[PDB]
């Protein structure tokens, strides 16, 4: 992985040694070049994962997440450089450094072969993320949002640290390849019930699981746009990726420990979808949309079927691009009217016709219009949960209906109707804003032509 | 608007003898 | 109260630069920023990357598995053997308990 | 080398350097080169190692 | 021809010879002649040109041959080096068996379309063959879960072998 | 097979080129609508060649040209089934779309976004053809939801209108509720039969097919707007009249019936499903026709007519007559599209007036629109040997000679009489009597685009039914022996409706004032279903979203029982620890206590 | 209700005639019944007792509710009509033209020359318009939404821009 780790680090010298007026051009261009080379990770085999060294390996699960992560860095740079224009030069370079360091921790997190190396990097992403939210957020509440984000995560992570170290003691290793062959079954006992909880609660909080999700709408509403992009696109998927790996050693206890969390997700997804119908804040609506989508991922990981794992892998990638696009779309409105109130600026399709096309495409992927990968992921999950229990189609069906209602409600309220009279600073969409939107939707729609590369190890 | 920063009311939360 | 700077007005990048791409205030930097985003983003990553992905060699050996299965079905049907046996492992190599 | 374009070699060199280091790691993991049951064979007349 | 007629069998074709019972000209006859003249001939020549260039640059590719290694039954407990090879072999065979079921399914579906309204009686062999192979595939691989392995497959077989033994004991 | 397969694909590839030229800015933006209209005309020609080949020898084939994705033992390929149902529907849909597009060129002339309008109409058709030719359930689902989204964008064409946005969203709501059954059918078929391809489903022929077929019936209920999920189709009248013509004759609303037709190998063996669909169609055909008797919006009457006719097709499915239902789909497309286009001609000439109470005296003022309107009405009411007689008449005689629910048969017959009554209403009020429109007369139906587009559908409404019935192969045993009174039931109840409808219409002229009956209000207000359900369901769900889901749980209880309680406890403990006197005497006195309890209670000294 | 008694009766009369028209449809039949309905209003036209007059209004409204047409006629462009707000998607505020690219403005040199005069006329008049509203408004703010006319020559009626420059009812 050094062909990706090292050039990612070299982005830091590049940013700091760039001319004062070229920090965005240089960092954006060279982070796109790194994104290009990440496609070499798709040298995947039918039987064996791609194991580079004792430290790093890349299978079909981590490969698409790595490519999503490295694609997101250039997009985040494009999305931030407007609202950071008045920033002090050094504080602009420190902002970019926080994003580069986040990418560094992320690509190492997704390829760590040892679970305790995964834990440290998994935890290391907190610091740059927290600093972005609290230093470069705009509102007073960004400070409270930082604390909720920090302490929700740590409340779960610290038990996970104890469980992993206990697992290394008893099994002798935490290398994920070794665990595949040395895994022993988990037999019922209160001791194992809490080993199971410690291994899964840290990841449940990151997804987040319904009930434990309150940190997420706070963080999104306060984060800067680049922070919201990485939060929704990648950092949520650290929970999913971690769960997909650790469940290997939790069998067969996962048979009955899953029930309380499937119930929370199946019911929680209807509850958070319905919350979206009455949200007044556009960013908060998108945040609650992520909770509903990630509920499906939690259910799919817990029912442990080949179809559900394929569906979860596609959902994580599809959600990553769609939710990131939606936050970017809402941000472009915010940079004009400087409010997140959804009902404030209406009828924008009249004033920004092409940006209204992006709003349409983003909404269609969010409601999972076939054959988007949003629909492929969501459909595969629904097929597998139906076999788990037929009655789940009722809850899946209702969520699909409510998901369409709030997706098109967001489209209709902001883009259609009459424009707000007194709002007269809706300038024409910039090239930067249109290119940012297209760099989200075009790769998302292109992946429909070749969806096998985002279906994960069980394809 | 512009980014919020602590004002005097906020700063006085940390000027007392105790929190 | 205190001695504080008032909230500055909103700068419309189009006023000074009607051809602004929204990247930079400097028109020359603004053009270069647009060029690298479009060339490296669309012309390279999206166009070449899409072409690279389309021609990936037998991603995860799905084609070989189909060719191999054809070989086995041809052989087994000719020799009268079952297309597929219920037992994955030879039962002579297994020692049941009891 | 120019006064405007020397910073543009850092990331490309980092990739080349990382690529080089990645291949050196494979030199430490040859304990089973031409020894696995699946791929073990005889060397060709000029070959010295099945892979390097 | 292009594929193997044994793996993908097609029953011999039987086409009734035209028996026009009307004086009128048949529109399909002339459109067919136009299609051959206007579409088939130019498309055929363009292909023959391309087939000439390929014949001047003939090169080959091969179907990989995988030697057989000891399966998971012969591996000592927690011996990763032997487990790894048996595990990888079992994974390769799992993919191949998936495509075997696809081939048998493809035969079944081709028969259903080919036979039309008579498919119910004329695709009994294909249905029977499909039913048997799906039973074998289900026995090998069904209910193993996302984290399937050669070990879980073996444990499932042993459990099945035990049940068959006990019923045989009842006989 | 070379010509058959090549030609049936260019038909589909042809329709996409205007889409490709559009989104790739290689076209000639001058007269894009005529370009899109020309492409549809040529695609009709190319689709006739495969249809003739099927008519000749019954040639059918499946084309699986591209392998898209393999999920273990489920291979998904882009597949196109060119069978009986695809070869007849495609030329009919293109023929009607050819007229509608030519009609739209005149109707939408002043629309500034006419180029986008024709692009959406073309996508609307493309997604319908994907639906009709889909050979597996996933590819079919692409077309299923494509027409739904295209319908949403066209109903809400005038997006500054709040009522058009409500109608557009309402169509999605009702069709998504239907889509629960579609997903259910997919899940059952994958689980129990390990396939989504229509071939394997029919070869395996499941016996316990109650669950998958209920899912398909639920999906058909939403798409075809049967009772329970019906209100959205009349509300879909918000869209421009060309949308209504295409939405109701082809594209969307027929997909529901088509789905059930495609699965007749399963339904023909499940009597339980037949009983449900028959009752479902019978209430639908009766209720919607009952609502049309008192509607005054000319488009809402025709909208309710379509729901009534769709209910009839659902009845035909319910009596195990899938091919008659298909024939009615084809014949209905002709005169229903014409009726909508004729109403558009009237609405345009009367400066966007759609209330029949404000028309009249147009019989002579608009002669060609009047001829088409009368032909369309007679075709709809099964006049002998017009296009509507060859499907509808056979359906009724099969209905009363079958082993059927007696109530559904009686409901179906009464609705057939209601069809004549509301058809009489449109003619009597729009065309007869004295004019009731404003004084500045601008009636003008002399545009050749308007005349030609209606002229082509008028010929179809006269002969298309005769032509088709004489060319399709026979796939059943038509029932031709029956009592004289069962033979002529369709004709007589239609005539009686005409007579009664005429008497009712004449009473409006008398100088009498009557208070409305509860029955009159019930019909006018659509059985209060939209009034009650479109206030009660939105209110309860939306109120629960804010009050309980958000505030009570997310902003209160999920906060209280964890972060707010934990942080308060820590704040309390901090105060106990740190609130000290700073007195040497007290600290050392506590050292003595610590030492004593250390020895006495915990025996730390042992 | 801020409507006087006279306004309520006149409003009820109009609303009753329109619903009567929906019932009758035919113009001759409507004319016959509209005259009988008018005769009923003329019957109590001179009722000088407010208590009785108000009581007559209550019963009249009660009768209208029972007899109202469930689906009355609505003018197409009237609230609730089939063309209400049909053209809002085409109405674009005039301030959108300040953002036009110069190459777009160069296509209409004469239109944008005139537009500048209006914008010039708007700046010059604004100060006097604010002043006029300051001098005519009593302490405690206005009590009605009525606005004054201009009182001098060269003055424009205060708050005129968004009435004068509002989009055409059939813009595109
Ligand atoms: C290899 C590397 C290749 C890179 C990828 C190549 C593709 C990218 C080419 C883009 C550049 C070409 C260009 O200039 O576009 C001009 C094109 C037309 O220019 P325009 O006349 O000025 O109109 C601009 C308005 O936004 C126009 O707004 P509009 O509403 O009139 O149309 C825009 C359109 C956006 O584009 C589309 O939706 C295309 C139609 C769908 C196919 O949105 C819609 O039409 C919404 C309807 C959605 C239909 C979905 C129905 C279900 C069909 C599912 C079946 C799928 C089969 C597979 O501009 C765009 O709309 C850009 C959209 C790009 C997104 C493509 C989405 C594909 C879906
Ligand atoms: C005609 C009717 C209209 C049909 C709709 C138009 C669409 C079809 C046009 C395309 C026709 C050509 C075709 O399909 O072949 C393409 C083929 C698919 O068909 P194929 O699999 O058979 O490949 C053809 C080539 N051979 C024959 C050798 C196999 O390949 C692709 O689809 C390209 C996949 C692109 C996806 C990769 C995205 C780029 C990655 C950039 C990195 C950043 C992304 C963000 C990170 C995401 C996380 C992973
Ligand atoms: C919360 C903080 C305040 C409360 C203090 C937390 C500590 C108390 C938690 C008790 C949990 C039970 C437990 O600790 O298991 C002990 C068990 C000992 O078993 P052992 O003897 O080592 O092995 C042989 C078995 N005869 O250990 C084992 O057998 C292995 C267990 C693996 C390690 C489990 C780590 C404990 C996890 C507890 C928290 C899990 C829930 C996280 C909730 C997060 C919510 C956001
Ligand atoms: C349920 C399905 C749902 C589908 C969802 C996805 C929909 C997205 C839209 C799809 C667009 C249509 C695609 C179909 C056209 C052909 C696609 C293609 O790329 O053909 C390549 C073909 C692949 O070979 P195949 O074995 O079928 O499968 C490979 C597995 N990917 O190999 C070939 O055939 C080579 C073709 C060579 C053609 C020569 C003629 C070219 C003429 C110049 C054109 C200009
Ligand atoms: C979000 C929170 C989710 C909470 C999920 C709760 C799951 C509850 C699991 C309960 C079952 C625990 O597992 C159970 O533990 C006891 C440990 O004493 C084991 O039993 C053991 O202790 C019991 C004493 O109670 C003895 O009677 C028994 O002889 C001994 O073997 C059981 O063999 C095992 O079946
Ligand atoms: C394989 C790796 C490839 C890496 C590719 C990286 C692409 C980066 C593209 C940026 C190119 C910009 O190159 C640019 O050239 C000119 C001339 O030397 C420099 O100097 C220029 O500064 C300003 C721009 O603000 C100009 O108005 C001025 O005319 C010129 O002096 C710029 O400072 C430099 O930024
Ligand atoms: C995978 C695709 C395979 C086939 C590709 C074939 C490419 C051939 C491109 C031809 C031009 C297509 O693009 C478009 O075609 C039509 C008709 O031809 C032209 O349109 C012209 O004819 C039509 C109808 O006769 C008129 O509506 C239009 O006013 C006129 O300009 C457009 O000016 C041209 O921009
Ligand atoms: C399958 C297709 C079936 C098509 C059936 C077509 C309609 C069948 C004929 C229906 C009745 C014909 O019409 C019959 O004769 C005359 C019409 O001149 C009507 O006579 C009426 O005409 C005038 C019209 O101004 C009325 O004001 C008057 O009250 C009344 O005398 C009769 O009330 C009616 O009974
Ligand atoms: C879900 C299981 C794990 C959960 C672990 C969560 C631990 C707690 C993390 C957040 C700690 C924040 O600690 C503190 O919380 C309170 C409210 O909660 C905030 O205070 C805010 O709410 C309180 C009460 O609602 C008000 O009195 C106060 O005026 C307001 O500012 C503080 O600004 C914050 O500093
Ligand atoms: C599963 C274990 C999870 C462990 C998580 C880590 C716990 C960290 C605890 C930090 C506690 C200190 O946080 C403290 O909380 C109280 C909330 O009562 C806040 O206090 C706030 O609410 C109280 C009452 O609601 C007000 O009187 C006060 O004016 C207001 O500031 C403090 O401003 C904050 O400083």
């Amino acid at each position: 992985m050094l062909k990706y780790i090292i050039p990612t680090i070299m982005l830091m010298p590049l940013t700091w040694l760039s001319k004062n007026n070229m920090i965005w051009v240089n960092s954006t261009a060279h982070s796109l070049l790194i994104s290009f080379t990440s496609l070499l990770l798709m040298n995947q085999f039918g039987d064996n994962s791609l194991n580079f060294s004792l430290l790093f390996f890349s299978d079909s699960l981590s490969t698409p997440l790595l490519i999503l992560t490295m694609w997101l860095l250039p997009l985040m740079l494009m999305a931030s450089q407007h609202h950071l224009s008045k920033e002090n030069l050094t504080r602009k370079k420190l902002f970019i450094t926080m994003l580069i360091s986040l990418q560094l921790f992320l690509i190492m997190t997704f390829t760590a072969m040892e679970l305790i190396l995964f834990y440290i990097l998994f935890e290391a992403t907190l610091v740059p993320t927290l600093i972005i939210i609290t230093r470069w957020g705009n509102q007073t509440e960004r400070l409270n949002a930082g604390l909720y984000f920090l302490f929700y995560t740590l409340a779960g992570s610290l038990p996970l640290l104890v469980a992993l170290i206990y697992i290394q003691n008893t099994v002798g290793s935490l290398n994920f390849l070794m665990l595949q062959y040395w895994v022993q079954p988990v037999h019922n006992s209160w001791s194992n019930v809490f080993m199971w909880l410690a291994c899964m609660m840290a990841f449940m909080v990151k997804m987040p699981l319904y009930g434990l999700h309150l940190w997420l709408p706070k963080a999104h509403v306060e984060a800067p746009i680049a922070g919201s992009m990485v939060l929704a696109a990648v950092l949520l998927k650290l929970g999913g990726y971690g769960m997909l790996r650790i469940t290997l050693i939790l069998n067969p206890m996962t048979d009955f420990m899953a029930y309380p969390f499937i119930m929370l997700s199946l019911w929680g997804m209807i509850m958070t979808s319905s919350i979206c119908l009455r949200q007044t804040d556009l960013k908060s609506l998108i945040a609650y949309s992520s909770v509903s989508h990630m509920a499906l991922v939690i259910v799919a990981i817990l029912i442990q079927t080949p179809w559900s794992y394929m569906g979860a892998t596609a959902l994580m990638i599809a959600h990553g691009l769609t939710s990131s696009m939606l936050f970017c779309l809402a941000n472009s409105n915010y940079e004009r009217i400087h409010s997140r109130t959804m009902i404030l600026a209406r009828g924008l399709q009249t004033l920004l016709p092409l940006m209204a096309t992006w709003w349409l495409l983003a909404s269609l992927t969010n409601l999972a219009l076939p054959p988007t990968i949003n629909l492929i992921g969501e459909l595969f999950v629904v097929m597998s949960t139906f076999s788990w229990s037929n009655i789940t189609i009722i809850l899946m069906g209702v969520n699909m209906v409510i998901t369409a209602l709030y997706s098109l409600y967001m489209l209709i309220m902001t883009q259609r109707g009459k424009y707000t009279y007194h709002i007269n600073n809706i300038s024409p969409s910039f090239t930067r804003e249109n290119a940012l939107m297209s760099l989200h939707i075009l790769p998302l729609l292109l992946l429909t032509l070749n969806p096998k590369i985002i279906l994960g190890p069980l394809y | 608007a512009r980014q919020w920063q602590p004002d005097v009311e906020w700063a006085e939360q940390y000027g007392g003898a105790v929190m | 109260r205190w001695q504080e700077d008032p909230e500055p007005e909103d700068e419309n990048l189009y006023e000074k630069n009607p051809d602004s791409h929204g990247y930079d205030k400097d028109p020359a930097v603004d053009i270069w920023n647009m060029r690298v985003v479009f060339f490296f983003g669309f012309s390279i990553v999206l166009v070449l990357g899409s072409t690279f992905v389309a021609y990936l060699p037998d991603y995860r050996m799905q084609e070989w598995a189909r060719r191999e299965a054809e070989r086995l079905v041809k052989y087994r049907e000719a020799h009268g053997l079952p297309i597929m046996e219920s037992n994955c492992f030879d039962p002579s190599k297994i020692q049941l308990p009891e | 080398v120019v006064r405007d374009h020397w910073v543009h070699v850092l990331v490309p060199m980092g990739f080349v350097f990382g690529y080089y280091l990645d291949r050196k790691n494979d030199e430490k993991l040859t304990a089973f080169r031409n020894k696995s049951l699946l791929y073990k064979r005889e060397l060709k007349p000029n070959e010295e190692v099945t892979w390097k | 021809d292009s594929w193997d007629k044994d793996v993908y069998p097609e029953p011999p074709r039987r086409t009734p010879a035209p028996s026009p019972q009307t004086s009128l000209p048949n529109p399909i006859t002339y459109l067919t002649k136009a299609f051959d003249l206007l579409v088939d001939r130019p498309v055929t020549l363009v292909r023959e040109f391309i087939e000439r260039q390929h014949a001047k640059n003939k090169y080959y590719y091969y179907h990989r041959e995988f030697r057989r290694v000891p399966d998971i039954t012969e591996c000592q407990e927690k011996d990763v080096l032997c487990m790894f090879e048996a595990e990888m072999q079992w994974r390769r065979d799992y993919k191949v068996d998936q495509e075997i079921v696809n081939i048998i399914q493809e035969r079944l579906k081709a028969c259903q379309q080919r036979e039309g309204e008579s498919h119910r009686q004329n695709c009994a062999k294909e249905l029977e063959q499909f039913t048997q192979v799906v039973k074998a595939y289900q026995d090998r691989y069904h209910d193993l879960g996302a984290h399937y392995s050669a070990r879980k497959c073996l444990a499932k077989q042993k459990q099945r072998m035990l049940a068959e033994r006990k019923a045989a004991k009842e006989a | 097979m070379n010509m058959f397969s090549s030609l049936s694909l260019v038909t589909l590839l042809l329709l996409t080129m205007p889409i490709m030229m559009m989104s790739f800015n290689t076209y000639k933006p001058s007269n894009y609508p005529l370009y899109v209209k020309t492409a549809i005309s040529y695609a009709f020609i190319t689709s006739m060649i495969p249809t003739m080949m099927f008519i000749h020898s019954g040639q059918e084939l499946i084309i699986s040209n591209w392998h898209w994705l393999t999920i273990q033992t489920l291979k998904l390929s882009l597949s196109f089934k060119m069978d009986y149902f695809s070869m007849m529907f495609i030329p009919v849909a293109l023929f009607v779309t050819w007229s509608i597009m030519e009609f739209s060129m005149w109707y939408m002339y002043s629309d500034p976004n006419i180029n986008k309008f024709f692009k959406y109409l073309l996508l609307f058709l493309i997604t319908m053809l994907i639906l009709v030719t889909a050979n597996n359930l996933f590819q079919l689902f692409i077309g299923w939801e494509g027409v739904g989204i295209m319908s949403f964008l066209l109903i809400g064409w005038w997006y500054g209108r709040a009522d058009a946005n409500t109608a557009a969203l309402q169509a999605i709501l009702y069709n998504r509720i239907g889509d629960i059954g579609f997903i259910l059918a997919m899940a059952w078929f994958l689980t129990n039969l390990n396939t989504w391809d229509l071939q394997q489903i029919f070869m395996l022929n499941p016996s316990d097919s109650n669950m998958p077929l209920i899912g398909l019936a639920l999906a058909a209920t939403g798409k075809s707007a049967q009772f329970g999920l019906h209100p959205w189709l009349p509300s879909a009248m918000e869209g421009p009249t060309p949308v209504s013509a295409l939405l109701h004759s082809s594209t969307m609303v027929v997909a529901g019936i088509f789905l059930l037709i495609r699965f007749y190998p399963l339904t023909e063996n499940n009597k339980y499903i037949q009983s449900i669909t028959l009752c479902l169609g019978a209430i639908t055909t009766l209720f919607t026709a009952m609502c049309a008797l008192t509607q005054n919006d000319i488009k809402k009457i025709i909208a309710f007519s379509t729901s009534s006719q769709l209910g009839l097709m659902m009845v035909t499915i319910g009596i195990n007559q899938p091919y008659l239902a298909f024939l009615h789909i084809c014949t209905h497309a002709f005169f229903k599209a014409m009726l909508f286009m004729c109403s558009g001609s009237i609405i345009h000439s009367l400066n966007d007036e759609q209330d029949i109470r404000k028309m009249g005296g147009l019989f002579k003022a608009m002669p060609f629109t009047t001829t088409a309107l009368i032909v369309g009405s007679l075709a709809l009411t099964g006049m002998p040997f017009l296009t509507g007689f060859y499907s509808k008449d056979l359906i009724i005689e099969a209905a009363n000679t079958s082993y059927t629910n007696a109530w559904a048969l009686l409901m179906t017959l009464i609705a057939t009489s209601f069809t004549a009554i509301y058809s009489t209403r449109i003619i009597f009020f729009a065309l007869l009597g004295q004019p009731r429109f404003p004084t500045l007369v601008n009636i003008n139906e002399n545009n050749p685009l308007l005349i030609n587009s209606i002229k082509r559908l008028l010929i179809g409404s006269l002969f298309a039914g005769y032509i088709i019935s004489n060319n399709i192969p026979p796939t059943t045993i038509p029932q031709m022996t029956m009592p004289y009174y069962l033979k002529t039931t369709a004709l007589i109840v239609t005539i009686l409706g005409f007579i009664l409808a005429l008497e009712i219409s004449n009473m409006t002229k008398n100088l009498k004032y009557h208070y409305p009956s509860n029955a009159f209000k019930f019909s006018t207000l659509l059985g209060y279903f939209p009034t009650i359900m479109h206030r009660l369901a939105p209110y309860m769900n939306l109120s629960m979203s804010q009050k309980s889901a958000s505030s009570l749980l997310d902003l209160i209880w999920l906060e209280a029982i964890l972060p707010k309680t934990i942080s308060l406890a820590q704040m309390k403990a901090s105060t106990l620890v740190t609130n000290q006197k700073g007195l040497i005497k007290l600290y050392f006195l506590s050292f003595l206590i610590t030492i004593l309890i250390s020895m006495i209670l915990f025996n730390f000294h042992e | 209700a801020y409507l006087t008694h006279q306004q309520k009766v006149l409003r009820l009369y109009k609303r009753a005639l329109r619903h009567l028209e929906s019932w009758c449809i035919h113009r001759d039949k409507y004319r016959y019944f509209a005259c009988l309905l008018r005769a009923r209003f003329d019957e109590h036209k001179n009722e000088k007792d407010m208590v009785k007059a108000t009581q007559l209004l209550r019963e009249a409204e009660e009768e209208f509710w029972h007899g109202q047409h469930p689906q009355p006629y609505i003018f197409p462009e009237s609230p609730g009509g089939t063309s209400y707000e049909r053209y809002e998607c085409y109405k674009v505020p005039e301030w959108c033209l300040d953002d036009w690219h110069p190459s777009e403005k160069a296509m209409y040199p004469d239109y944008f020359a005139k537009r500048e005069q209006w914008k010039k006329l708007r700046r010059e008049s604004w100060e006097r318009e604010v002043k006029q509203l300051q001098e005519e408004t009593p302490v405690g703010g206005p009590r009605t939404e009525a606005l004054p006319p201009a009182r001098k020559q060269g003055d424009l009626p205060p708050l005129w821009w968004h009435i004068v420059t509002r989009p055409r009812e059939r813009p595109m």
